[PDB]
């Protein structure tokens, strides 16, 4: 026996701010929605913002470009607040390329069919000697609230371009939430409420888009809260392995070769759980293997403790 | 920089070292955030060797107790800076004002 | 010290307010009447208690 | 002693005559190298990196 | 490493294994006290405002 | 002078304005004074001390 | 992009009526939001049956005295707020209390109708002194959601519809393995007994769905 709420007037007044109504709404439901959207608006919501960055001359945050009047550590933080859009892209590296005694806004870089520069003034750096020139790979991804710089090297496993300066990652379009329900009287209804939920955007989401998936992940989280199955889990994983481990190790780990490390690309062996097992036969008839091209291969599996060619009636096993 | 001041963070960043401030008055040839040239006023200037003032910036570098020392130029391209004015700002410094 | 300053706002009364006289079933509905901003936390009221 | 002997037979390591010495970061401090300098005895050669 | 793995380890050794809190000048004995350890993401320790 | 910036400002003379809970989204009793108040963090880091 | 949905939920429960069940790991601040937005609903705005309007038999006012009866008026008007009602097919039933003699009047000594069901006939309306004491009025039961005072009437009993005795939500730290804090949210509640726990959150919960049948995809 109950009622449900609709969004009226939807109402900008600033590319960044507007104030969105949504009119039918019981007593008391005001503060209840209210609140319980600016908790899920001023975080959950999905954003891009710029997450690695390479830069010309320079090799780390701590440098001088040479010509320019910022430091490569302020320009890094003048990029953590570029404020983009893109669309069916998920990463996306833009370029930017500009010389002369001259202010590089945000217009000055390359545009793809998917970004849109939402605010094409913003200041980037400053040229100052005629014939001094910049150019960097921007890269911007795209995820949920904040993953600052550090936290994003755990993944590691050859992240060594030098040049990629990693800033702190603010993916969020949301800057500041305020509801407030007024009372509103459709004609005939006892007291039913309004609720102006005023908002603060950078820009780069509309109003109406957010606010309807804000209130879908409401859905799915109350989806389990209706009914409550006791549920939990299986557990007791297994406790047998049978080889070694270190056959569950790619092969770069053998530390050889490049003739020899692309070889093994080739004729289909990542792991060494299969380079154990093909013989010296093997390996004259796969490409571009030779007299010194395979004394290689024989001298780092000697190190380690392993040997060329043997069996293993069980690989490999289990999940 | 403080919202709340007193008046005395302006003598204390510029008599403290760590700013960079003007020997001679007159107008910006080159800033850099490595250097400034201050090209001197012809009252100022010296008779011979004319010549500009080059103030060479302190750049990202190690204090006694482990905290970073950077200096930043806190004036623009061809902008008026007379004798006795804020050049460039230290660490916990702005705008010529102690910004702890 | 935060604590007892919270017990002390708690537990002290004004000479009306919110919920000024009514009387309630018991300590569980004293709750419910101020949690939803009917009573306020401090005024005269009788209630069942055990 | 007999047991790294055997193991050192078992794996093949070529027991070296060097110790490892090395300058390594200290656990849970993180950061990044923005400088390195190398002060040499007088006469004796500078490296390559030197 | 710091294995993921072994966080589930730490929390069955931590479980009932109290540890002893003692803070700057020890005055009566109650300036050594022992607590229930609860593992926390920082870097200082947390002590209940009671004691 | 302070009451009279802050009335040129369009702030309240008490200094004090009321407050809602992020959590609970409800008002919060009484007007709390918030402003703005330098503050430094000094170089007691934790990550040194532990 | 994706989210995060908990699982292990553990309702332990003491007795039927009252029910504390523990839901790990909800997203960094889902706890509270979750938590209170069900509270309120949970609290304000939920379908009950109580009693709302008493006309009695030998007194017209609520500051009197009935021979017989060593509860006051005010004594009953609470006992009747804490008797759970529920009606069927009816929207309102209204009941006699029909009974006399030396003794407690239960709740079983009502009339029962086809569309009444007392939960707890056990429950003590009002005690009965000696020799003969005679009483019956007329209460008459309402339907409504949530806690409707009897001061708000202006043209009389505290109705208190929802099932709902008590509500509170404790947010505690979670931990995913490798995630740091994520909330684990303890919901403890205490009914009337019209619904039991585990079943009165299913459509306290279903409620908040209904209202945003206007924006989900």
């Amino acid at each position: 026996e109950f009622l449900k709420p609709r969004l009226v007037d939807i109402e900008q007044v600033s590319s960044t701010h507007a104030k969105v109504t949504l009119e039918p709404l019981e007593r008391g439901f005001g503060h209840t929605l209210g609140n319980a959207l600016r908790r899920i608006l001023l975080s959950s919501m999905p954003g891009c913002a710029v997450t690695e960055v390479e830069i010309d001359g320079v090799l780390h945050e701590y440098s001088t470009k040479e010509g320019v009047q910022e430091d490569i550590l302020e320009i890094l933080l003048n990029l953590k607040g570029l404020a983009v859009r893109v669309q069916g892209k998920d990463e996306v590296i833009l370029t930017l390329n500009k010389s002369g005694i001259g202010p590089v806004t945000a217009a000055d870089i390359t545009h793809d069919g998917d970004v849109e520069i939402v605010k094409p003034q913003h200041v980037i750096c400053h040229l100052t000697d005629e014939n001094a020139s910049i150019s960097m790979r921007i890269k911007v991804q795209r995820g949920r609230g904040y993953v600052p710089a550090s936290t994003r090297i755990h993944s590691e496993e050859d992240e060594r371009p030098i040049g990629r300066l990693l800033v702190d990652a603010c993916y969020s379009p949301v800057e500041r939430i305020a509801y407030n329900v007024e009372a509103a009287r459709v004609e005939q209804r006892t007291d039913l409420d309004k609720l102006v939920i005023e908002m603060e955007t950078n820009g780069t989401i509309d109003p109406e888009e957010a606010i309807r998936r804000a209130a879908t992940i409401l859905a799915e989280q109350l989806e389990a809260f209706v009914d409550l199955r006791d549920v939990r889990q299986p557990e007791v994983k297994e406790e047998k392995p049978e080889f070694d481990p270190i056959l569950l190790r790619p092969v770069d780990d053998l530390e050889l070769t490049v003739r020899s490390a692309n070889c093994l690309k080739a004729e289909a062996i990542h792991y060494i759980g299969d380079l154990v097992q093909r013989t010296e036969v093997e390996l004259l008839k796969t490409p571009n293997l030779g007299k010194k091209s395979l004394t290689e291969i024989k001298d780092v599996l000697a190190s380690r403790g392993l040997s060329l060619g043997m069996r293993l009636e069980n690989w490999p096993p289990a999940s | 920089k403080p919202l709340v001041g007193t008046g005395m963070e302006r003598a204390v960043a510029v008599d403290s070292g760590v700013t960079a401030v003007a020997k001679r008055g007159g107008v910006v040839q080159y800033v850099d955030a490595s250097r400034i040239v201050i090209k001197v006023n012809e009252d100022e200037m010296y008779p011979g060797e004319a010549g500009i003032d080059i103030y060479n910036l302190t750049k990202y570098t190690r204090s006694n107790q482990n905290t970073c020392i950077n200096q930043m130029p806190c004036v623009s391209l061809g902008e008026p800076v007379e004798r006795g004015d804020v050049l460039a700002d230290g660490p916990s410094t702005d705008l010529g004002e102690l910004a702890l | 010290q935060d604590v007892v300053l919270g017990l002390y706002y708690m537990t002290r009364d004004c000479v009306n307010a919110k919920g000024e006289g009514m009387v309630l079933t018991g300590p569980k509905e004293a709750e419910r009447l101020y949690r939803s901003g009917l009573a306020s936390l401090h005024a005269r009221v009788k209630v069942r208690i055990t | 002693t007999p047991e790294e002997k055997l193991l050192r037979a078992i794996f093949g390591e070529k027991a070296s005559d060097v110790k490892d010495s090395s300058l390594r970061v200290p656990n849970g401090v993180s950061g990044t190298v923005i400088d390195v300098q190398v002060f040499t005895r007088d006469g004796v050669e500078k490296d390559k990196r030197a | 490493r710091e294995e993921a793995v072994v966080w589930d380890i730490l929390d069955e050794v931590i479980r009932e294994h109290p540890v002893l809190l003692n803070r700057a000048p020890t005055l009566h004995r109650l300036g050594i006290q022992a607590f229930e350890p609860v593992l926390i993401e920082g870097k200082a320790i947390q002590l209940h405002p009671l004691v | 002078e302070i009451k009279e910036l802050l009335k040129l400002g369009d702030l309240p003379t008490s200094g004090q304005i009321r407050l809602y809970d992020g959590r609970t989204g409800e008002q919060f009793e009484r007007p709390v004074t918030v402003g703005y108040m330098y503050m430094l963090k000094l170089n007691h880091l934790v990550d040194d001390k532990m």
